[PDB]
């Protein structure tokens, strides 16, 4: 009856993109556009721009229709 | 599709029981059109399905699975006492669904008791994507209803994040302890002034951006009441997550996948199964 | 997301043979219908598709000059609104002037490039009295669009996806200084193959790829070693034919000619009037 937590699965037929916890220390960060004190308050950091691009470019690039 | 029922009338439509449910110059509603685009490119049991859509001339008709109930009406009802079971479950079937939504890079931002609509087989859906948007790019802050409105969303925020949902979730999760809404504000400065005296006034270190919200107003420091206090009869695991789900930072606050991390789900006892939730 | 995407499920094709045998399928229903509503009127698919590809350059130039500045994301929802629609219908039962009017109508409402109909409707080069008659065409047709549509409104472009492999090859790739290089030239290339099928054909990664991969060859720079190494034999087969199939495409592309296109433009008034 116990909860126990298993990630989603989903298959992307892509290359993995790497998490969002390790963009910055992988160097991704370093090349994209910084966010400002007021973006940072309301919780938004670049991290999750980097994150969402990267998984947009790996989206289905080893699919055939 | 034969009508069988009247079910509702809202601010954009009106909904039908025909077994679906039927939801019926600028031209086409913005709002039916944004549910549209957003419900066809999501399938999860924990998400109202769009089954098929069809109108006429610049009204349009939306077909849903027909949902029972809303957890407002369970958290209203009187002659049903809610366990930490069927908390957790409650619980569980929201933030996977939040998870599932949030990993598509979409915030719902209307999350109440009332939008959390349940089945007959006790499942939980979430509903009424008219306010759903997309976030991840380089909006407007009257979003949410007051009473589970964010403290970034009410100093105006501008961009945001999953954050602004899961303090709605926060609110949920408090209203599901107490049967009565968490922090009920009247206007925006009454439900700051709600937060602040519950949750306690955030210093910098808890918040080191709040002077860079645009309608941030200095407010007098409150010692505000403990957790422990307020939710006597949680334990420790559900405070914790209380405590992760409320911080004032929104880059701190716990998202949907580390909450289905935590200990509070994991430790005994488990979520109640569907098909044994409360039923009105 | 779009590997979970209608526009991955229901609109990408495996052949762009099957894509004229759709184009076909609704000429020749058409034609059936208006034979038994009771001839040299007609046009071949060829010709309907020579019109399509001239309006979809009108749709073009319609969104470049749209006040307020319009997003690179709502032009090209709504070019392969255009697209999807003229594959199962044909231009002499709906005229593709107003389809692509409302098909920029449309792109802006569901990409949230909130723009009120007046503003919308000023932007035509036109009186007011028939920006008014095309506002009113443009109401009557947006419900038939969305229908023609499937009800699948969210379009998957390439840009972020070449936004993001620009960052994975400036995180990833030294060998390859200044990425940055390689947007203009690629970004021409994006333009071709949005005038082809292959919005149709295959997928936004793999366009914005083969972008990035023939705007690096034209510079004279190869990015092998960013497929194997940085990106199975088999796979990177599949990739390289993939690309061969998109330049291929491209270098097929013939654009209308002028004269073709006015004596289409008058025999299509013909079966509309
Ligand atoms: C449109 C779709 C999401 C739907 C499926 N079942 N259902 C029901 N069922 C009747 C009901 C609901 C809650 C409590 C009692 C009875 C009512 C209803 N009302 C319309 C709005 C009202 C405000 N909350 C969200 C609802 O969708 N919308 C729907």
């Amino acid at each position: 009856a116990l909860y126990e937590y298993q990630p989603l699965q989903i298959e992307t037929y892509g290359p993995h993109v790497p998490e969002l916890e390790m963009l910055g220390r992988l160097g991704y960060l370093n090349h994209v556009r910084a966010a400002s004190p007021q973006d940072l308050a309301g919780g938004y950091t670049s991290s999750l721009a980097c994150h969402r691009a990267l998984q947009d470019a790996f989206s289905g690039l080893f699919w055939q229709p | 599709y034969e009508k069988l029922d009247f079910l509702g009338e809202g601010q954009f439509a009106t909904v039908y029981k025909a077994i679906v449910a039927i939801k019926k110059k600028d031209g086409i509603n913005r709002t039916a059109l944004r549910e549209i685009k957003l419900l066809q490119e999501l399938s999860h049991p924990n998400i109202i399905g769009l089954l098929d859509a069809f109108g006429h001339k610049s009204n349009i008709s939306l077909v849903f699975d027909f949902m029972e109930t809303n957890l407002e009406v369970i958290i209203k009802d009187n002659s049903l006492v809610l366990t930490p079971s069927h908390i957790k479950a409650y619980m569980l079937m929201t933030l996977q669904g939040l998870e599932y939504l949030h990993q598509h890079w979409i915030l719902h931002r209307d999350l109440k008791p009332n939008n959390l609509l349940l089945d007959e087989n006790g499942v939980l859906k979430l509903a009424d994507f008219g306010l759903a948007k997309s976030f991840g790019s380089p909006y407007t802050h009257q979003v949410v209803t007051r009473w589970y409105r964010a403290p970034e969303l009410l100093f105006g925020a501008r961009m945001y994040g999953v954050g602004v949902d899961m303090w709605a979730v926060g609110c949920i999760l408090a209203e599901l302890l107490l049967r009565v809404p968490f922090l009920p504000g009247d206007s925006d400065l009454d439900q700051l002034t709600r937060i602040f005296e519950t949750l306690g006034t955030p210093t910098e270190e808890q918040w080191p951006d709040m002077c860079s919200l645009p309608d941030y107003v200095t407010f007098k420091s409150f010692p505000g009441i403990p957790l422990h206090h307020i939710f006597s009869a949680a334990g420790d695991d559900l405070l914790d997550l209380i405590q992760g789900l409320f911080l004032f930072n929104p880059c701190a606050r716990i998202t949907a996948t580390q909450a289905l991390k935590m200990k509070y789900f994991s430790n005994r006892p488990g979520p109640t199964p569907g098909c044994q939730l409360p039923r009105p | 997301m779009y590997h979970n995407s209608s526009q991955k499920r229901h609109w990408t094709f495996s052949s762009e043979e099957q894509l004229a045998r759709l184009r076909a399928d609704a000429n020749r229903k058409f034609r059936c219908k208006a034979v038994a509503n009771g001839d040299p009127v007609f046009l071949e698919p060829h010709e309907e598709m020579t019109l399509c590809k001239y309006y979809e350059k009108r749709l073009l130039e319609f969104c470049s000059v749209f006040k307020p500045a319009m997003p690179r994301s709502v032009v090209g929802t709504a070019c392969m609104y255009f697209k999807r629609f003229y594959l199962n219908n044909s231009v002499m039962e709906y005229h593709p002037r107003i389809i692509m009017l409302t098909c920029a109508f449309l792109a802006c409402k569901v990409d949230e490039f909130n723009v009120s109909s007046p503003q919308f409707v000023g932007n035509l080069r036109e009186s007011p009295l028939g920006q008014e008659k095309a506002l009113e065409q443009i109401l009557e047709y947006e419900l038939l669009l969305i229908q023609q549509l499937n009800f699948h409104l969210i379009v998957h472009n390439p840009y972020r996806p070449f936004e993001g492999f620009l960052i994975d090859l400036k995180t990833r790739y030294p060998i390859l200084e200044n990425p940055e290089i390689l947007r203009k030239t690629a970004d021409d290339f994006l333009n071709r193959i949005a005038l082809t099928d292959a919005y149709l054909l295959y997928t936004p990664s793999q366009i914005a790829l083969t972008a990035i991969l023939s705007s690096a060859s034209r510079a004279g720079i190869t990015m092998e070693s960013y497929l194997s190494e940085s990106l199975n034999r088999t796979c990177l087969s599949q990739l390289l034919d993939i690309m061969k199939s998109m330049r291929n495409l491209v270098k097929k592309y013939e654009p209308p000619r002028s004269e073709e296109v006015a004596v289409l433009k008058q025999k299509l008034e013909r079966c509309h009037s």
